[PDB]
């Protein structure tokens, strides 16, 4: 009975965060499956969750739950456990099984920014042709909906190990938090990103990247592309056939969001875009907006 | 045309479209 009155006021929380903005987003660092007794404010309404998802949170209940939504298309809002809550369930686990001898969520942009990487290293024809091929074509696409940045700043510096002089590391800060608020209102984010040829490079940043792997499947085909372009890029063929290399050596699954390995650049680019407007959907669900009805009933 | 010169063509013609 305090209790009934306490689930709806809960419900009627969640019911008005429904179309409010995404205050920030995170990507998870633990898995969450919700059970019967950690009392959620709205049984049944919490949301569960592997390790690496990310969530979109919309406010804050109370010192153990959020509101929020799986980023995933047709996830609705939801409790989202705080750290707070994490740490008690935690214990409580701990507390039920039982000299010398790890944060849940990191915070995210709210778009996860697209990255190109490949086929070779940056600054050489054969991949600044191919990736600009790309990146106009994402600039007509989704035009209304995009901000495609260039980076010149080693945004692979980004982590708490480094957090070169004292210029530089604030400029790589002021470039991060220059991407987070791009991405704040929900449109797609793009960076070209002079210095980050691999992955591994964004790893461990906050970032979050939508890695794409533009990626010519044999060697000897990007050879002779950078032969195409003449003794001056040929003169440079191993640092790029090593670059591509290291590339192909990656657990592609857990390395990159999406490949590119089409032959033609139409087909590459239909594919991307379907997979951008696959994250689109993704992150703007309907419900983010009620329709405001032409007519009354009465 | 063999696999290998269908994939060198395509990417030929990409760099192309970059112009
Ligand atoms: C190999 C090739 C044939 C036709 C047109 C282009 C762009 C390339
Ligand atoms: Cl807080």
């Amino acid at each position: 009975a305090v209790r009934r009155e306490a689930e709806r006021q809960a419900q009627a929380q969640l019911e008005k965060a429904k179309t409010k903005p995404v205050a920030f987003a995170v990507r998870t660092n633990v898995r969450y499956s919700a059970a019967q007794e950690d009392d959620v404010p709205v049984p049944g309404m919490a949301i569960s969750f592997e390790a690496k998802d990310f969530l979109h949170v919309k406010e804050k209940f109370n010192n153990d739950w959020w509101i929020g939504r799986l980023v995933k298309e047709g996830c609705e809002i939801g409790f989202i456990p705080s750290p707070v809550k994490l740490e008690n369930m935690r214990l409580q686990h701990e507390q039920r099984a039982k000299f010398f001898k790890t944060p849940p969520y990191d915070v995210v942009p709210s778009m996860r920014p697209v990255v190109l990487v490949g086929p070779s290293l940056k600054g050489y024809e054969v991949t600044d042709m191919m990736q600009k091929a790309l990146f106009d074509f994402l600039k007509h696409r989704f035009e209304g909906r995009i901000s495609i940045t260039r980076v010149t700043a080693d945004i692979s510096l980004a982590k708490r190990s480094v957090l070169n002089t004292r210029s530089s590391l604030a400029e790589v800060q002021s470039e991060i938090e220059r991407i987070f608020e791009l991405a704040r209102t929900l449109q797609l984010v793009v960076l070209d990103a002079d210095t980050i040829n691999h992955p591994a490079q964004l790893s461990k940043t906050s970032l979050a990247p939508i890695i794409v792997y533009v990626k010519i499947s044999s060697p000897k085909v990007l050879q002779r592309l950078i032969k195409s372009r003449g003794k001056s890029q040929a003169k440079h063929l191993n640092v790029q056939m090593v670059a591509a290399d290291k590339l192909a050596q990656c657990p592609p699954q857990e390395s990159f969001d999406v490949i590119l390995d089409e032959n033609q650049l139409e087909d590459a680019c239909e594919h991307l875009a379907d997979y951008l407007e696959a994250y689109w959907k993704a992150t703007h669900p309907p419900s983010s907006n009620l329709p405001n009805p032409l007519l009354s009933r009465t | 045309a063999s696999p290998l010169e269908e994939d060198l063509c395509g990417y030929l013609c990409w760099i192309t479209q970059a112009e």
